[PDB]
């Protein structure tokens, strides 16, 4: 009741910004489905999501967060705090544990500076200053790591870090087989989110 | 006595479901007639506020037709019971429903309501009906506390008695086989008239408003 | 398990062995593979002992009960409906012979549930051993007391001929009128 | 366990073709050489399925009797949501790869998890492989019905040949402005 | 129950009215630095321990909700609030925020027995204090200053005589300790009054202690 | 009060039976049911732009069973479709089909508990039961809104009732399909109609032909 | 993970490895495992990061409405034995921490639902490791300065012996008041 | 029920009066210790008719007496026992005598509220521990007391209870007041454990307080 | 008598008819339809000088938003069920509710509870307010009936909005949003108004842009 699809969503934030780019292409065990898929959802306010697990459990999952926001949003007149969507999700997540969600999920925020929620599919979340997830994430990390980390060796101009971004999955595609060529970039500066179709 | 849908009278009457007359009695007209060319159900819905749309027949198939008369709310209900019905038996026998077996499920489900000292019986009279070349126009009318009847066109509603001296003329009535409602229209003396025929191509329709000119226009 | 019953001109006659058997040893010198479901009707059921009292315990007093609150006599294909769609919902076969309205009947129902109305049957170990006597010998209209040799003859062969079938057997002949058993055939 | 190996979809600006032949295999061999596989929900859509038979007339009964009641009218789009919420329904299943199609225009394909997708032309089935990528190759918006149609007929004739189980002759159906429309032809 | 009157009023739900009436006196106050909670501790009978009884309480940790009528629907109606406003943090730290918290009272108290009580529930969530007085009736609604108990039928013109929205919580105790010490026989001590407070920026509920009373008076 | 609930009088005696008795007996549709020899008739009176073709009190519930009805009409046929799920229950778990008692253990209980519980109103219809038993014998039942298998050579229901008992007896002192439906047909001119008997095919359970009803109301 | 805890005379006291990996691959070395309920008691995570977060916020609920509900501080060993009887119906095991006798108690309770009391518990995967040190290092009851360098000690070589742990080290003394908090990177000097 | 026009509910105003009319109890409080004391009359010939009216042990620590119907008395008991049981077992610790208040008020409100019951008969009155007593009406309110009679008449024994009211005492001193305040049933609770006071043992007191008022 | 489980002899249900005598004590509230627009003002009463008034509007998805009138927690239960149901449509079909639809399914809940006797009747009447495409305004009354409006007001000294709505075409000025509002705001003469159509989905201007539109009656 599960299939690997590599919807490689990575997050990362800035230091006035948080920035969600993921690869569009969908694929069965070896051959590609639609060449351009949307593995990235909007959260309706301040915040976006993303994931790579199997498409039934992406779009379903994203379907019923999107009717929890909107219903906590309608009855308390309050766009939701990033907190209490990533901590729902752990909620929603684990009342499911039995029979798991295949979707590895990602969770990019405002709180008013990217706030942050990377995790594992049965909602163990985690913030971080960045994410990866989907078959692509164990090859970026390393690039990720470096290019704004220096931990054994000015890390987010806007145009310097969606340059690490592309040059990361560009390079992904390269030595991945299930990352797909095209790339949407959200970036949610505190105006509002910015969409890309680079690829 | 007359406070129970269940208990009877010392007459045996039932009063409570004897009241549901009353109720229909008062509540909108809503003629069904019918041609030797077809079958022409009608209202005279009589409800600045909305004027132009207030349906009252409506439809289980895109052939069978119902309208009713009585409380509104209702009546609306057993028409989603009748949906319902239409299309379990659909799911079930891979065809449409006779319009027979529908109206005897109908029967039953308004006489349940009767028999529980709790439930309170629907208050709405339902036309039910159908016409193809090869099934024949039939008009069943349900009385609640049922007892449904075929019939040759049956007015109900508020008025329906005086109009019975109008559909009494069913010889003139089957006479028509598109002008039955210019008849109608100089008869009566919102309003929902429509369609199975063979032009109708025998699937239900509400009549068209440029072919409603006519019948107005002509007197 | 051998057991074998067979119509004759006007009564259905069946017969069976008597022998329970735990596997390896015997378990029992005798046993009641000819129960009686009614006068004018007797099921031998062949198969796990177990399941074959329960059914036929719930099979007795269906129909006896149902007898009961009824004019009619039980006649014999309820017993085969009640019994069948009993296994259905679900290890033991069982053949079973009344006399009614209609014809001797005599049904045989597989542990599946499947049921049959059989001229002569047999199931068990012993089925093989007995269908290969009883085919052999059978004619339509027997005299019944051709039935009463007949029916033990085939039983004979399918208890000498099976490690797990032997003991003495036991015969009846099911008239609609009346039951006519008697508990050791040999 | 009646399967149908195939199903394709495509779509131009004036209508959208869509067509399947009629063949059934009964496991090894053929049983319907002449099933209809292509099933006609609404007049502007309906369902292809290429999988296990059963699943996919029952499948078929649901959104009928989903839409008679609907019966604005149903668009393609509630048509494909419903359904994918059904196989992933179902699924914590039925064995199909249903698309939906018709009308501006839409398709939808469903895998069985209820994975799903929206594309200008969509294969299913067998066909994915032995006509998708050709059909990829000479695909072009506003193609005009030959050009579409005799493409679509390059796509079965390279099938039939390459698929395991095919018919020789196809059910075909286009939808267009004026309703949709399932030619009775077969080749 | 719910047998509407032919005046179209519902029968029970306004029977049920009067059951506030019994109620002993509380004063709460939303302010521009706070929530005051004042209350009649007067209710004493002279052998119960001494203020071991509080009409006051605490739904969450930033609420607080002094209550009318029956002391036992009341202790209900917070038992089951203190359950849900706290099951709403579940693993989102947020508390309720006090309007939803209310909403969820009174949206069970609409529908056994209409509740006998009234709650003036009060707390900061949002940046500025809340004060809601939820009716019997389920009719729920935020007064700027409001009052409770029989008392609160001529003590409420006393709010209206002083409540402006300028002041220190400590004014607004003044203020509150006023109105209520109106309506009360004994002169006002730490035993006539049960006052608390949740700060606009502590938002911490706290009941002050007796030393604190006995000290502004 | 004891008359507003099925409960017992101070005298002992049931109220509400007799009233929804009242309801049978102010119905106004008399039929008679007569057995004949090896044979078995049940006749009723068929009673604007209604439909004489529409109506009957007879009703089949098997091929060999067929139950005449007379009372409030909804729970008439509500008491037929709970006659016919009972012969396919029957049939469904032994495989017979029912004898026209047996069908009366389900019509008479189904109808009796009705009678205890006070909720549910007790039954407002009645009427024979007419079969080929396992038995070659023909069987003719009644049942009553309270619990009656009853058992009869000849029957009467509706408003006429006893009255008509010793008119019957006329007939029972005269009591083949022409002698004994004559019976029948004279039973209704002796206090169109519809006739109904089981030995059409002696077996089957069928309404008498519609151009064979004139011959023997003129002979 | 790696887990660690142990009592000398001013209070009981946490000790952990941040580290967080799914597998060989390190999911991350952010993570904080250490997770606080009531305001004086605390708790560690160890073994699944999920089941055991949820327990943990799930224990937070029931203990905050307890403490509503009768107005007051509930004792450690309430606590513990609330995992004990829901668990028991089951993940992974976990130890506790707190003040109610005028000693610190410490629990343990395990995903088998055992629950466990005593001085000096520790677990995860590199739990041995510095589960020596605890009695060759830490025999008897001690000081601040000694125990802070005890525990920063024995997670340092339960961080080098053990590849499934690793990451900050992160000690958290606690006050009979709260509790206090220390985090550090690398420290082999 | 149902509230009237004033909204004071019946059932309840009703139910308390078996109370009102029913065997008196007190309790006497202090820090480590506390005199439960009620009346019981029973016939004479039979010492066995009334080992039921003997103060009630809800668990080790904690103790129970109460006024009104016996019958409703015994289910109530029984719902506290399994229920200081079943928070024994959640929390492996005894139940604080707050808690055990807090539901057995729970209870018999739930009861005055919710449909299909018949609202209690009966007034209880609870010691535990330091220690601290709690009272429950009918109506499901509850409240702590230094001192309280429930019973037929509870305001004689109470209101002159007050006249002579005194807060902490001695062990046995401290019943003195009880008898004073109230054949007698006594118990004392002390040292967390509730206890069946010697027959003999008051017998000394018992001349007393029948010849003080004497003499 | 006394129970919506029986009708009255004049064939009435009183419990229901005592819903709009809970209605007429609730402020009025008053709608407009504009070609592509349209706008809903009500009335929020202050029961103190230091009360803040409730508010009459709410706002159940992008395009629908409504105006109950009546009970509050019969309105704010509708509120929360409607709002359920458009979400678990949206849930389900990727796609906004049907309007029609939904008030389709919230009459069918009145009638559940004006149906079955245990229930109360809803002392409450929504006026939705909304479009899926085209602009609508539906009202239902504390039972199953429901109509599509042009122009409504409801609730206490309605009768004044009602009697002005003659005066003006729901339409006679549409074409602007602020003859629309001004319309709104004589027709009904703090104080709520809210705005639905077109680009702009459900709105509230009860900014202090608000309060400057309000001298606009008077300007
Ligand atoms: C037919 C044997 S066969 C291989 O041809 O099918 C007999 C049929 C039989 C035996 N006894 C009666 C009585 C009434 C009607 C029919 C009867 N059945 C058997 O030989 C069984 C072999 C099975 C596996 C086919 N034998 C048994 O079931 C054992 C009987 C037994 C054991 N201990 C006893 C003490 C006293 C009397 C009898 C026995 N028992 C078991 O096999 C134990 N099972 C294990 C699983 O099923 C339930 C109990």
């Amino acid at each position: 009741p599960y299939i690997d699809n590599g919807g490689t969503v990575i997050g990362l934030t800035g230091k006035d910004y948080v920035i969600l780019a993921a690869d569009t292409r969908l694929s069965l065990s070896y051959s590609i489905y639609t060449r351009f898929c949307p593995k990235i959802s909007k959260l309706t306010d301040k915040c976006i999501i993303g994931s790579s697990g199997m498409q039934s459990d992406i779009k379903t999952l994203h379907s019923l967060l999107q009717k929890k926001i909107q219903l906590f949003v309608l009855e308390h007149s309050h766009y939701p705090d990033i907190h209490v969507i990533a901590r729902l999700l752990c909620v929603i997540l684990y009342s499911r544990r039995f029979f798991p969600y295949y979707a590895f999920n990602i969770l990019a925020g405002v709180d008013e500076k990217g706030v942050l929620y990377n995790y594992d599919s049965v909602g163990s979340y985690c913030e971080a200053t960045h994410s990866c997830v989907g078959s692509g994430s164990q090859l970026i990390l390393p690039i990720l790591d470096n290019r704004v980390e220096q931990k054994n060796q000015t890390n987010f101009n806007l145009g310097d870090d969606i340059n690490f971004v592309k040059d990361a999955i560009t390079s992904a595609t390269e030595r991945d087989i299930y990352t797909g060529d095209k790339t949407l970039i959200y970036v949610i500066d505190k105006m509002g989110i910015n969409v890309n179709t680079l690829d | 006595y007359d406070l129970s849908v269940s208990t009877f009278s010392p007459d045996g009457r039932l009063y409570q479901v004897e009241y549901i007359y009353k109720s229909i009695n008062n509540n909108n007209t809503a003629l069904c007639l019918e041609c030797k060319d077809g079958i022409i159900c009608c209202c005279i819905n009589s409800n600045m506020i909305k004027k132009n749309s207030y349906n009252r027949i409506y439809h289980v198939n895109n052939n069978i037709i119902i309208t009713y008369s009585g409380f509104d709310g209702d009546a609306r209900n057993i028409i989603d019971r009748a949906r319902s019905e239409a299309n379990t038996y659909y799911y079930n026998f891979h065809t449409n429903i006779p319009l027979h077996i529908l109206v005897n499920r109908i029967s039953l489900y308004i006489h349940a309501y009767t028999l529980y000292w709790h439930m309170r019986p629907f208050a709405a009279s339902i036309i039910i009906s159908s016409f193809n070349e090869k099934d024949k126009g039939d008009i069943y009318c349900i009385e609640p506390n049922g007892a449904c009847y075929k019939y040759s066109g049956i007015v109900i509603g508020k008025n329906k008695e005086m109009f019975k001296t109008e559909i009494e003329k069913k010889d003139y009535k089957d006479i028509n086989v598109r002008d039955a409602i210019e008849d109608i229209y100089k008869f009566i003396l919102l309003v929902n008239f429509s369609w199975i025929c063979k032009e109708s191509s025998y699937e239900f329709q509400n009549i068209h408003e440029e072919i409603l000119t006519p019948a107005l226009n002509k007197a | 398990t051998t057991i074998c019953g067979l119509v004759c001109q006007n009564a259905v006659i069946l017969g069976a062995d008597t022998r329970a058997t735990e596997g390896p040893i015997v378990a029992d010198k005798n046993c009641s593979k000819l129960h009686y479901i009614s006068k004018n009707i007797w099921c031998a059921g062949a198969g796990v002992a177990g399941d074959l009292e329960h059914t036929t315990l719930w099979l007795q007093h269906n129909v006896e009960l149902h007898r009961l609150n009824t004019n009619t006599q039980p006649r014999v294909s309820m017993c085969v409906s009640r019994l069948t769609q009993e296994l259905f919902k679900y290890v033991c076969a069982i053949v079973l012979g009344g006399v009614d309205v209609n014809g001797p009947q005599l049904y045989g129902i597989h542990p599946h549930g499947s049921s049959c109305l059989l001229p002569f049957t047999a199931l068990g170990s012993g089925s093989l051993n007995a269908m290969a006597v009883l085919e052999a010998k059978y004619r339509d209209n027997m005299t019944i007391e051709e039935g009463k040799n007949l029916v033990c003859e085939a039983i004979c062969a399918g208890i000498f001929n099976d490690l797990g079938s032997g003991g003495n057997v036991d015969i009846c002949v099911i008239t609609k009128d009346s039951y006519q058993h008697i508990r050791p055939y040999k | 366990v009646v399967t149908g190996t195939s199903v394709i979809a495509i779509k131009y600006k004036h209508g959208i073709m869509i067509a399947a032949d009629r063949k059934a295999s009964y496991g090894s061999y053929a049983k319907f050489q002449n099933v209809e596989r292509i099933f006609k929900i609404n007049n502007k859509t309906v369902m292809g399925f290429s999988g296990e038979l059963a699943d996919a007339q029952y499948l078929h009964e649901l959104l009928t009797r989903k839409n008679i009641n609907n019966l604005d009218m149903y668009t393609p789009q509630h048509y494909h949501s419903y359904v994918s919420r059904v196989f992933y329904v179902r699924k914590n299943p039925l064995f199909n790869n249903i698309i939906i199609a018709g009308i501006d225009l839409y398709i939808g394909f469903v895998d069985m998890h209820g994975t799903n997708f929206c594309d200008d032309y969509i294969t299913t089935g067998y066909a994915r492989y032995f006509a998708l990528t050709l059909l990829r190759d000479h695909y072009k918006d506003n193609m005009t019905e030959e050009e579409a149609r005799i493409l679509i007929n390059e796509c079965l004739r390279i099938l039939y040949f390459r698929d395991a189980t095919s018919s020789n002759f196809i059910q075909i159906v286009k939808v267009t402005s004026k309703g949709v429309e399932y030619e009775e032809p077969y080749i | 129950v719910n047998t509407f009157s032919p005046e179209g009023r519902l029968f029970q739900v306004e029977y049920a009215l009067g059951a506030i009436k019994l109620g002993s006196t509380a004063v709460g106050i939303c302010v521009n630095d706070g929530v005051i909670l004042a209350s009649e501790r007067r209710i004493s009978s002279t052998l119960i321990e001494k203020d071991s009884v509080e009409k006051l309480l605490s739904i969450d940790d930033h609420i607080g909700c002094a209550m009318s009528g029956l002391m036992a629907d009341a202790r209900t109606l917070i038992d089951y609030a203190r359950v849900e406003c706290n099951h709403y943090k579940f693993i989102y730290n947020e508390n309720i925020n006090i309007k939803s918290c209310v909403e969820l009272i009174s949206e069970l108290a609409l529908d056994s027995r209409p509740f006998g009580v009234a709650l003036l529930i009060g707390g900061v969530d949002k940046n500025g204090p809340c004060l809601w007085y939820t009716e019997p009736s389920g009719t729920n609604t935020r007064f700027s200053a409001a009052s409770i108990g029989s008392a609160q039928e001529g003590a409420e013109l006393l709010l209206q005589e002083n409540y402006k929205k300028d002041m220190t919580f400590e004014q607004a105790e003044i203020l509150a300790l006023t109105v209520l010490r109106q309506v009360m026989e004994d002169k006002l001590s730490t035993s006539n009054v049960e006052i608390c407070a949740i700060k606009k920026s502590d938002q911490t509920f706290y009941k002050y202690n007796t030393d604190d009373i006995s000290r502004i008076i | 009060y004891d008359r507003h609930l099925t409960i017992f009088s101070p005298d002992g005696n049931l109220y509400q039976i007799e009233y929804a008795i009242k309801a049978v007996k102010n119905t106004n549709i008399t039929s008679v049911g007569v057995k004949g020899e090896n044979c078995a008739v049940i006749i009723s009176q068929k009673k604007k732009l209604l439909d004489y073709n529409n109506i009957t009190n007879i009703y089949n519930i098997t091929d060999e069973i067929g139950c005449s009805m007379v009372g409030m009409p909804g729970d008439c046929l509500s008491m037929v479709y709970k006659a016919r799920s009972e012969a396919s229950e029957f049939l469904y778990s032994n495989g017979y089909n029912v004898n026209a008692e047996t069908l009366c253990r389900n019509i008479c209980d189904k109808i009796q508990v009705y009678t205890q519980h006070a909720y549910m109103r007790l039954h407002a219809c009645s009427g024979m039961i007419i079969g080929i038993d396992e038995n070659n014998k023909p069987e003719l039942f009644k049942f009553d809104p309270s619990g009656f298998c009853a058992g009869y050579r000849a029957c009467v229901i509706g408003n006429k009732e006893q009255e008509s008992i010793s008119v019957l007896e006329r007939l029972l002192e005269k009591r083949d399909i022409r002698n004994t439906t004559i019976l029948a047909i004279e039973a209704l001119q002796t206090i169109e109609i519809e006739v109904a008997i089981v030995s059409t095919k002696n077996r089957n359970f069928t309404q008498i032909s519609e151009k064979e009803i004139d011959n023997y109301l003129t002979y | 993970t790696t887990t660690l805890a142990f009592k000398f005379k001013d209070g009981i006291i946490v000790a952990v490895d941040s580290r967080a990996s799914m597998g060989s691959f390190i999911s991350s070395q952010n993570v904080e495992k250490i997770i606080e309920i009531n305001k004086n008691i605390l708790g560690t995570m160890a073994g699944g990061a999920a089941d055991c977060l949820y327990w943990e916020k799930y224990l937070g609920k029931i203990i905050k409405i307890y403490e509503l509900r009768n107005n007051e501080k509930i004792s450690v060993r309430a606590a513990s034995t609330i995992l004990s009887n829901i668990l028991y119906q089951y993940c992974c095991g976990i130890i506790l921490s707190g003040y109610d006798h005028t000693g610190f108690n410490m629990f343990y309770v395990d995903d088998s639902g055992k629950k466990v009391e005593g001085n000096l518990f520790s677990c995860g995967s590199g739990s041995t490791y510095a589960y020596s040190i605890l009695d060759s290092a830490y025999d008897y009851n001690l000081n601040l300065d000694q125990a802070v360098e005890l525990a920063r000690n024995a997670i340092y070589h339960a961080t080098f012996r053990d590849g499934g742990s690793g990451g900050k080290v992160r000690v958290f003394h606690i006050h009979k008041n709260g509790y206090d908090k220390i985090i550090e990177g690398e420290d082999v000097f | 029920t149902v509230f009237s026009p004033d909204g004071h509910l019946l059932q309840v105003e009703h139910a308390l009066e078996a109370v009102k009319k029913g065997g008196c109890a007190v309790a006497i409080k202090s820090s480590n210790f506390a005199v439960l004391a009620v009346e019981k009359k029973n016939i004479p010939k039979l010492q066995n008719p009334k080992t039921t009216e003997k103060l009630i042990k809800l668990d080790e620590h904690n103790c129970l007496a109460f006024a009104g119907l016996n019958a409703d008395a015994r289910v109530l008991v029984n719902k506290t026992r399994l229920e200081c049981q079943r928070y024994y077992l959640n929390m492996d610790e005894p139940a604080p005598v707050d808690y055990i208040a807090k539901y057995v008020a729970k209870v018999q409100q739930k009861f005055t509220h919710r449909g299909g019951v018949r609202p209690f008969g009966i007034a209880t009155l609870i010691a535990g521990f330091e220690i601290c007593i709690y009272q429950t009406e009918p109506s499901g309110i509850y409240a702590a007391w230094k001192a309280q009679a429930i019973g037929k008449n509870a305001k004689i024994v109470q209101e002159f209870l007050e006249k002579n009211y005194q807060e902490n005492m001695e062990q046995k001193d401290c019943i003195f007041l009880a008898l004073k305040a109230i054949n007698v049933e006594v118990a004392l609770l002390t040292e967390k454990d509730l206890t069946f006071i010697e027959e003999q043992e008051i017998n000394s007191m018992v001349e007393l307080i029948d010849q003080e008022r004497t003499k | 008598d006394t129970d919506n489980i029986i009708y009255s002899p004049e064939g009435r249900l009183y419990q229901v008819e005592y819903a709009s005598e809970a209605i007429k004590q609730g402020t009025c509230a008053v709608a407009i339809k504009s070609k592509d627009y349209v706008v809903v003002s009500g009335l929020k009463k202050c029961i103190s000088k230091l009360s803040f008034p409730q508010e009459k509007i709410f706002k159940i998805d992008d395009y629908i938003g409504i105006s109950m009138s009546g009970i509050t927690s019969d309105a704010k239960v509708l509120t929360k069920f409607m709002q359920n149901e458009c979400l678990s449509h949206k849930f389900l079909y990727n796609e906004n509710i049907n309007i029609e639809s939904l008030v389709r399914s919230v009459a069918d809940k009145y009638q559940k509870n004006t149906q079955k006797s245990s229930k109360r009747a809803f002392g409450v009447g929504l006026m939705i307010a909304a479009y899926h495409n085209e602009p609508c305004i539906f009202e239902t009354r504390p039972n199953g009936s429901y109509f599509e409006y042009d122009a409504l007001s409801f609730g206490a000294r309605s009768h004044a909005s009602k009697t002005y709505l003659e005066k003006n075409l729901h339409l006679f000025e549409e074409c602007s949003l602020e003859e629309l509002i001004l319309h709104c705001l004589k027709a009904l003469k703090n104080t709520a108004l809210a705005v639905v159509g077109k680009n702009h989905p459900w709105q509230e201007i009860s900014s202090l842009q608000l309060e400057e539109y309000l001298s606009k009656v008077k300007m």
